[PDB]
């Protein structure tokens, strides 16, 4: 009635890790982030902006 | 238009393709039933490249699942996207090859080919302008490495001008899952050099190094094996299936990456592989990809690129990005690494950009590269393959199929010629 | 679909047959009537009928009746046809002479007609599992004559050979080496793979690990059934890497004469010992390589390996399989032949081994079956040649064999046939 | 640059499982 | 991560290990079954269901001293294969325990050590406990060091040893085994912790006020010493001190690896709570000649090294105040070639208390490992005893019948004389 | 722009950098999560000096944490700002050196140098214009005093022009925590004099002396000593990091601080230290800042500059003052204590002012002084080294690592050569 040993349930599913369920608009919001403070901090900009 | 047919040979090919078809279905919003639940017109824009049309707003994959054993197709049919395939795309025999290459190539696989050529001709004549054939398999199997080599032999004669690629799995010496594996590989590469426009040499070992170290996964299952290939071949065609800021297709890379007809072997790459912890400390900026693009730990092959010279390098980017930094980091990497890169070809590297990002991500890149490190793959086999052959070990399974002793020497001779010419181009003066 | 037919021979094959066919029935859920109360994983061993009754693919043929009549009077009598329990009126009585030429010939036909109809029932046939012993006259002589008629009937079909090896020290017979020596021609030219095993090593492991200080014949056969079930587990159930018989039949046999690998199963431990012992993959592969866990009484240090077959089973991940094989290869005490630096065939399956109530092994989620072909078994046949010679000089017990009807010459030729096999293994041990 | 770190290993060693037990 | 394997040998080994694993389980919270209802990786290893097994191999040649543990309260705590017994014992005979009985079980214990090495990933130390009186605990111990050195040439092997008491003795043939164990403890060890029972008897009577002590009282103190040694490994601290570190700062020359331990405070509950307790007083008590567990006076010799290990609520300020106070004392002497002869470790967690024991719950404690030249006099007295036994050739026929050539007795006496002369050379000052 | 990469070696170095990365994180208004919750714009204008950008409003310390024992990173990881760091920079071994210098320098160091050299190549090349690296370690350990030296030897030949500073901890003779302490230090500082632009000499016992009398803490922990040391390295770089009334940086000091390349050892000071009862009755003015500055008891080196000649003195101040009130206090001390200053340099004191005070205080100052008293530190080591080395004590530990006995001899000669020319500069006529 009992099984012995070390069963290691999965740490992660690489589907979920590298290609998560995050929707495209959510990806856009994540990229948007604190963009103004980013541009002030490390000069990193988006494309096509003076 | 530009259509694609996916051949599926061997158990390794079957599970990889099963995950592979699952990936692009999410990219195109196709449910397990077979209908479309996406929103973008770009999803249904170039959908005929991979899939075919059925009544009731249903789309069906263009694949030919081939296996000598009927047990694998039960696992595939019971999978998540299991009912989307066609039951007579499943062409299967009753007995296996037993990891014996001559059995699949000559004895039993020649009974199942004629049913396979029927279906592959069927999907070929439906599409008006087929782009090329796609086959995934392992060089350590009996059906994928065996009858699959016969499959590429005939189809080349029938369709000369269409491209074909092979995402073949190349065996590794430190973890060998088969003892006659060098025998199967040595008789399979000789088929590959003659009739193949491009090859993506995938080693299963480096992927275990990938998930354990870069991804930090305790128990990587074979599903996680198939992902990192499934994301790779999706990235090669993402310029074909979607509009790009700088367009590309399979042929654009193929003509650009093969300087001479003998050399068509490539080590793939994928930039955004980061663990769960690493997303906390990360800036989604394109310089960060270039290191993950160009780090040797990133490679999926078992050859360190430090020991050879890079011949031709290719980089396709999936996502919306300013391409001033596409050719800037380009130039920075080449100038700093002027010693490693070959000299007779300046500006060795290729670019391509697709505006549409990967599903669930903003920015992805896929690396295809031809370097001299790939010659370390095959000579390792030859050190081990010559060991059994000198004592005629494991020979009666091969000789019992009605076949001679000459082809073992010829395959080695063709092998030993290829590395010599490959080494000759390593030691060349501009 | 894959199918396998059981040709259990002798009292040993019948007794193991009672143990093994009990093991698959609980594995699949077949009732003692033969009906599932609740896909076609039973197709490899069982066959459907008109009444929905599932019929094992086995024959229990013996030449003395009382051993099989117990099966006819047992709980699982209702699980066979009253034909393939083929009996004989008078047995060979530990005589290869009687079981090959005089008494075996009266039921050659009926045994060969039976195997014909089971082969007729099946569509895709993989191989034959044949169980016998090297000691008993029925288990050695009769099992030989059926086999050489099986080679003509099915040239390509796999003929794997489970046989019981007489122990180096203990013995239930005095004329058994005479049977053993003559049977080697059957296992050398008329076989594909051999699983020579003595009762003595199985006596040691159960006492040392399982706390079975008194091993009856049922306990040994339970370990036999688990090894057989591990071989066919890839056929019955899916796995990350399923390995059919031809897949591993190819990957053990470098030369046609050398088809004698050594079986090893792990873990074999009781519940009292596993409770304080964490179980993983890295150490149980080390358990396959201890000299004290070898099913054959031999020292791995004396010989070297040419081929090794791993059969993992249960909740296993390939990553630590690769990690374990990294540790094994990075060791000087492991010896491998110069012409095979890669000598490994890994089998991975999903479903863990099952446990029978009233057994000995505890319920363990992971297990590994080892099939190692080494030249350390070379000394195993050396002791019989010495034992055969000191009976061959005195011409003892020869009037029994000569009276039944063989010329004495074949006794000498078989001895040279073993002797030629020894030198063939000696060439393997030579490294250029 | 080119980021070549195929070298990152820990330390682990143990003798062989060959030593006899005397049944 | 850090790992240490205990290889208890002999009756002393099993009883000391019983004490040690007891207070270890109450230190970390392990149940007698071996589960935590609510840092452990150094001495317990995990299982799937939450069980934790100790990393110890109890081994003997007489089965009773381990089958008491098998019927003890921690029977299910220990893996039964970790308990290794022989059918017959050496009966206090070095030749028996080294060349007739030990070789039967040598393979088993070495295979067990292989199994523990497989279980461990980063191994730090082998801690071996034995005595210099018992035949098994001398000869078997000697051969296991001799083999284990070539199995792990680099790995550290600390050697806790019971040294035969200067006056009292439980045996008469013990000096021969004590003489012959010295070659192994010299050429097959990195650090050794000789201690006699007589001085611990004296400490328990004078300080802890038990008029009739038992072996458990002494073993509890030894377990406390081991706990103080390994607390830096087990838990964090301001200065964690590893075994490699304090083995570096104790051994000037390869032949000199015999420090003397010391522990403080050692006093009853009423006096403990009723006296103010501080670092200066415990450090001064560490250097009292009456609190040494080896019957020698360091005031008769010269210190070459001092490995200091505070524990509990301790502060570097009063640590340095104590170190200056100790340095400003003419009674304490130091060799010329060591103006700085101290290495101090700091650990946060206070020592725990075991029921039925002797120590009070005290907010701070201290261990000392002094390497001085005062220990050589004990070897001189045992040399005198061994000479007066060996002149009459008494009890030699036992070892000879066991099968041993006679001259190795004189060889070991020569080795001890050379070791004493080396100690004298270290004592000689170049002024 | 102006970036400093922070290299962290040894338990002393690891705990000294955790407290350091704490206070600078407090300086920019950075939460333990890593976002920005500060108020002033100026609190985030030059965050690029020490931090690298990460998505979601995140910044990471530019740190490389190396320690041969893995048991110290876990204490760091459970610490205050344990999760702000980039865990890909935790490059650690498994078996420690045990305070043996050669083991960390030769035996076990050679395996771990390559991985940390990759990750310093990671960060240094990531930045645009790299000012230099900084390293924190102690001279009494086996890793920081050991392998830490090997990193400097490698990093100089790669990047020679970049400034190299180490906040090295010198062991004290009065209170010592290692018997082989002089052996490692003699073999360590030899590497410093050949490859280091400048080194800072900090002794724990002098920190203990200050915390005894100036601050009067009953139980000051190792955090407080770190908190004093963390003030210094923030005080050195506040001129470069924030706009100042008069600006300087590391190279402004280093060019002005070092007369000859063999002398780059400095005594650091930090001015406003007051006990809890002395905050009540004081008047924060720049005269008393200098009086507390130049007395010998505030010194956190173990050497009295009244016993030597001050060759050069640096005093960078933090806050808003009048430089007029700064200037005569510069001038007055040079005139009154004429003997303690050398004659061949007039105007021996160099100053700078950063407008922004340290956050939480109104007035502060830092001090960098090179006096003749540093030769007191070196010689008192030599009286202990030659005591060790005459009877060859603790020598088998080194010689078993495979190195030769002459290496001690060549180090001590370089020590004896250094202090002799150091003494020669003291007795020089104008
Ligand atoms: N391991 C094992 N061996 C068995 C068992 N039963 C019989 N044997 C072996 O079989 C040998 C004798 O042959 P049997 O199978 O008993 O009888 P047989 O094969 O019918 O041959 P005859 O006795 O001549 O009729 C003995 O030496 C045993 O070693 C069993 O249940 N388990
Ligand atoms: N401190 C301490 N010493 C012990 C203990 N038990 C035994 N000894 C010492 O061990 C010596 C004798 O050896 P034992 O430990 O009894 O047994 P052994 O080492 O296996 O040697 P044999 O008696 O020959 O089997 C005695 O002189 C005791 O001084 C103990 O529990 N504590
Ligand atoms: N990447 C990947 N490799 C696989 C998978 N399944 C099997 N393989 C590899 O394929 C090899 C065996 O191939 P096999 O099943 O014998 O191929 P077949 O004989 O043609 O059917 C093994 O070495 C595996 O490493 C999979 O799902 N993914
Ligand atoms: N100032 C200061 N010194 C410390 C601290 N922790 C340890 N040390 C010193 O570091 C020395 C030991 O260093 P160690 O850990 O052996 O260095 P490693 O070998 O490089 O890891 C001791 O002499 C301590 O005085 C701290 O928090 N602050
Ligand atoms: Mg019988
Ligand atoms: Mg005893």
């Amino acid at each position: 009635n009992t099984t012995l040993g070390t069963p290691t349930i999965r740490e992660l599913s690489v589907r979920d890790t590298v290609n998560p369920s995050k929707s495209f608009e959510d990806v856009l919001k994540e990229g948007q982030e604190g963009h103004d403070l980013y541009t002030v901090s490390h000069n990193d900009y988006f494309a096509g902006e003076a | 238009m530009r259509e694609i047919v996916h051949l599926q040979a061997g158990q390794c090919g079957n599970q990889i393709g099963a995950k592979f078809w699952e990936v692009i279905s999410d990219e195109h919003g196709i449910d397990p039933t077979g209908t479309y639940h996406g929103d973008s017109d770009l999803q249904l824009e170039r959908i005929n490249v991979y899939y075919n049309e059925a009544t009731g707003g249903k789309y069906v994959p263009r694949a030919v699942l081939v296996d000598l054993e009927p047990g694998t197709m039960d696992s595939v049919r019971s999978g998540p996207f299991g009912q989307i395939f066609r039951p007579d795309n499943f062409v299967f025999g009753q007995s296996g090859a037993g990891n014996n290459w001559a059995k699949g190539h000559y004895t039993e696989g020649a009974e199942l080919v004629d049913s396979v050529l029927d279906v592959v001709r069927k999907e070929a004549e439906s599409c008006d302008c087929l782009q090329g054939f796609q086959l995934t398999h392992s060089l350590g199997g009996g059906t994928g490495s065996g009858m699959g080599t016969l499959l590429i032999s005939k189809i080349r004669e029938e369709y000369p001008d269409r491209i074909m690629n092979t995402f073949s799995v190349v065996p590794s010496p430190k973890v060998s899952d088969t003892v006659v594996e060098p025998y199967n590989a040595t008789l399979s590469v000789h088929q590959l050099v003659e009739n193949t426009d491009e090859t993506y040499c995938i080693d299963n070992e480096a992927l275990y190094d990938i998930c354990f170290r870069t991804l930090k996964l305790t128990t990587p299952t074979y599903g996680d094996l198939n992902h990192l290939v499934s994301a790779t071949m999706s990235g090669v065609t993402t310029c074909l299936r979607f509009p790009g800021q700088l367009n590309a297709d399979l042929r654009k890379l193929a003509v650009n990456m093969v300087p001479f007809p003998r050399l068509h072997f490539f080590m793939p790459g994928f930039a955004p592989l980061t663990s769960r912890g690493s997303q906390q400390y990360r800036a989604l900026t394109v310089p960060e990809l270039t290191q993950q693009m160009f780090d040797a730990k990133n490679m999926m092959a078992a050859c360190d690129p430090r020991h050879g010279r890079y011949l031709t390098v290719a980089a396709v980017f999936r996502g919306r990005m300013s391409m001033k930094e596409v050719d800037e980091q380009m130039l920075n990497v080449q100038n700093k690494n002027s010693s490693y890169f070959v000299e007779w070809i300046p500006n060795n590297v290729k670019t391509a950009v697709c505006d549409i990002p990967p599903r669930g991500l903003k920015m992805s890149a896929t690396f295809i590269g031809n370097s001299t490190a790939i010659q370390e793959l095959f000579k390792r086999i030859s050190e081990q393959f010559t060991a059994m052959f000198r004592r005629k070990a494991f020979l009666h399974w091969y000789t019992g199929e009605g076949m001679d002793e000459m082809e073992f020497t010829e395959a080695e001779s063709n092998m030993n010629d290829l590395v010599s010419e490959y080494q000759q181009y390593q030691d060349a003066t501009a | 679909m894959r199918e396998c037919i059981s040709i259990h021979v002798g009292q040993a094959g019948v007794q193991i047959g009672n143990a093994c066919w009990e093991l698959y029935c609980l594995e699949h859920g077949i009732q003692p009537d033969g009906q599932m109360p609740s896909d076609d994983s039973f197709n490899t061993f069982f066959s459907e009928t008109g009444a929905g009754k599932h019929v094992p693919r086995a024959v229990f043929v013996d030449l003395e009746p009382t051993v099989v009549d117990e099966v006819r009077t047992g709980t699982y009598r209702q699980l066979f046809h009253p034909e393939q329990l083929i009996t004989g009126k008078e047995d060979a009585a530990n005589n290869y002479a009687r079981g090959h030429y005089t008494i075996g010939k009266e039921i050659v036909d009926l045994v060969l007609d039976r195997i014909r109809k089971l082969a007729d029932l099946c569509t895709g046939l993989q191989g034959f599992l044949i169980f016998h012993s090297f000691g008993g006259g029925t288990g050695s002589g009769f099992a030989s004559l059926l086999m050489e008629r099986l080679s003509v009937d099915y040239g390509k079909k796999s003929k794997l050979e489970f046989a019981i090896y007489p122990a180096p020290q203990v013995s239930t017979a005095v004329v058994e080496p005479y049977n053993s020596i003559l049977t080697t021609h059957t296992t050398l030219e008329h076989s594909d793979c051999a699983f020579m095993v003595d009762n003595e090593a199985i006596y040691d492991i159960c006492r040392r690990n399982l706390d079975i200080e008194r091993p009856t014949y049922t306990n040994l056969n339970r370990l036999i059934g688990q090894i057989v079930s591990s071989i066919t587990a890839s056929l019955r159930f899916d796995g990350a890497l399923n390995v059919d018989l031809t897949e591993f039949q190819t990957n053990l046999v470098p030369y046609p004469r050398i088809h004698f690998p050594l079986a090893t199963y792990a873990p074999v431990i009781s519940a009292e010992k596993a409770y304080h012992e964490q179980l993983s993959v890295a150490e149980i592969t080390n358990a396959c390589f201890e000299p004290a866990n070898q099913m054959v009484k031999c020292d791995p240090r004396h010989g070297k390996y040419m081929a090794c077959c791993m059969l993992y089973r249960g909740d296993v991940v390939p990553k630590d399989v690769n990690a374990a094989i990294a540790t094994i290869k990075t060791k000087r005490t492991i010896q491998f032949v110069d012409w095979c630096p890669t000598g490994f065939k890994v089998g991975i399956n999903y479903q863990p081994p099952t446990v029978v109530p009233g057994g000995d092994l505890a319920k363990v989620q992971r297990a590994v079956c080892m099939l190692s072909n080494t030249t350390a078994i070379a000394e195993a046949w050396a002791r019989l040649d010495h034992k055969f010679d000191l009976m061959y000089a005195k011409r003892a017990f020869v009037h029994w064999y000569v009276g039944e009807g063989m010329e004495e010459g074949e006794f000498s030729e078989a001895r040279e046939d073993l002797a030629a096999l020894e030198k063939d293994y000696e060439e393997v041990g030579v490294d250029s | 640059s080119f980021r070549g770190a195929p070298m990152l290993l820990a330390e682990n060693c143990s003798p062989g499982p060959r030593y006899s037990v005397n049944p």
